[PDB]
């Protein structure tokens, strides 16, 4: 136990920013798949 | 009603499973230790109207015959068990198998399940369990309450340091299992596999030896999916899907025309 | 006139109600203390043409009978009472229930309306009232004009500070009501709920004991709607709505063809 000190957060802005970019990319890819599926359904519903 | 209707139906069914296969690959792009699947297409049986290589007459034969295919289908969803990249982490309870092998856990039913994910943790007793459902890891590794640090070597030897004492007190030994055909494993969810007939008999051993991989502590294995390949395959699978619908659309117009005329 | 016409009518009715529920959630994407709603679907009764399990011959029974469905409907609108995120404000008269509990206000008719909204203000007499229609809060909290600052504790104790007096002047004690089934409350608008038969008996007490939540001053509870979920459910509902329109259209064309021919 040490007096005169505090523990700050244990996060790294670099790693958080990188994971933010990667998660946005994965979200966009999944939404693209969803759009493709919806377009397929719309094309089927136009016979 | 019409042969082109049934043939094109198999084309739509096949592409739906292929798109559903790719859509699952995209969903598990951030899952640790996930192996991508591939869809394998193969054509169906052929209707033998005129036999190729028949006997048209003496001293002659039919070079090519009249055989109509029945369509296509997805026969299997093959797992690609290649190693994903490596992520360095600050946690000392997550490990990566550098090479062939699977971690083993004890399922609630009693049988042993096999996983490639390394995100582990402890339960209230200090026994090493998974970070999801909490299945114990085989063999049981119990971290003593007097431990100040945890170190896992290349050979899977889990060691801890006790305050006021030198040398690493060994608390257990991790064993990984290898399969001749990892693609034959049956995934039961939760990053767990069950050995099937096509998988082969599980072979155990110490990691890093006997062909098995090495346990890399504080490291994880990312998913091996290639988002570029999934997106490109998505576009091609959609185009084949729409050109199959054209035949059904065309046959529908033809059958409508015959009803009005004949 | 045709069974498929009536079945698809029930399908259209369910999807119209489903879309209206989603449209209500997206409208209340900024309302304070709004709980999202999800429509619950269930199939209608099945007409019994052939009885499954009926004895066709001795030692033989129908493995599956000819049971025709009557469509589907939306049976209930379930209020998902999961906690929403907290908004940090500089106002001192807006509170939040960290956990289970409802603020209680006095409706004009005489009854008590239960609200998750925490946006409160003062009337001409200084009574703590809702920031909307101005309903008094149960129990009444009157802030005297001798106060310079209002502090509301975690346990709901409302205390004000008097000028020229080094002592907090306790002027009230808020009590919150929890329900075993808050989803059974009847929404009456204006961010207010009324108890119902299936909601259960109101249990009132100090905000922080016996399972009640804590009062958070200078903090507001956002709506728990997920715009990502609502939009995807909006797209799915629009397609299922169009699915049953094609069935009605096909039945409509079938009857027209029969009229011309038969």
């Amino acid at each position: 136990i040490n007096n005169g000190m505090l523990e700050q957060s244990n996060i790294d802005m670099t790693q958080e920013l990188v994971d933010l970019i990667s998660a946005q990319r994965n979200f966009q890819a999944n939404s693209r798949s969803l759009e493709v599926h919806n377009q397929l359904q719309q094309n089927i519903l136009q016979i | 009603m019409h042969p082109a209707l049934w043939v094109s139906k198999t084309g739509l069914d096949a592409q739906q499973t292929n798109i559903a296969t790719i859509s699952n690959n995209l969903a598990n792009a951030s899952t640790v230790g996930y192996k991508k699947s591939r869809a394998v297409f193969e054509d169906l049986f052929y209707q033998n109207i005129n036999q190729p290589g028949g006997q048209s007459s003496q001293n002659t034969e039919l070079p090519s015959g009249l055989m109509l295919g029945a369509g296509s289908k997805v026969v299997a969803t093959q797992k690609v068990h290649t190693h994903g990249n490596a992520q360095t982490t600050t946690n000392a309870l997550d490990m990566m198998v550098e090479g062939d092998g699977f971690f083993q856990v004890t399922l609630p039913d009693g049988n042993i399940g096999y996983t490639r994910n390394g995100q582990f943790t402890l339960n209230g007793e200090g026994t090493l369990v998974t970070s999801g459902s909490g299945y114990p890891v085989e063999p049981e590794i119990v971290i003593p309450e007097d431990a100040i640090s945890i170190t896992v070597g290349t050979d899977g030897e889990v060691s801890v340091r006790v305050r006021g004492q030198q040398d690493n007190q060994v608390v257990g030994q991790l064993t990984i299992t290898d399969f001749v055909n990892p693609g034959g494993l049956e995934p039961i969810g939760q990053n767990l596999y069950l050995p099937t007939g096509a998988s082969g008999d599980p072979q155990e051993g110490v990691p890093g030896l006997d062909g098995l991989g090495e346990i890399r502590q504080s490291m994880l294995e990312a998913s091996n999916v290639n988002v570029t390949e999934e997106l490109v395959n998505m576009i091609e699978a959609q185009r084949v899907y729409e050109m199959n619908s054209k035949v059904i659309s065309s046959v529908d117009k033809m059958m409508s025309f015959v009803n009005q005329q004949l």
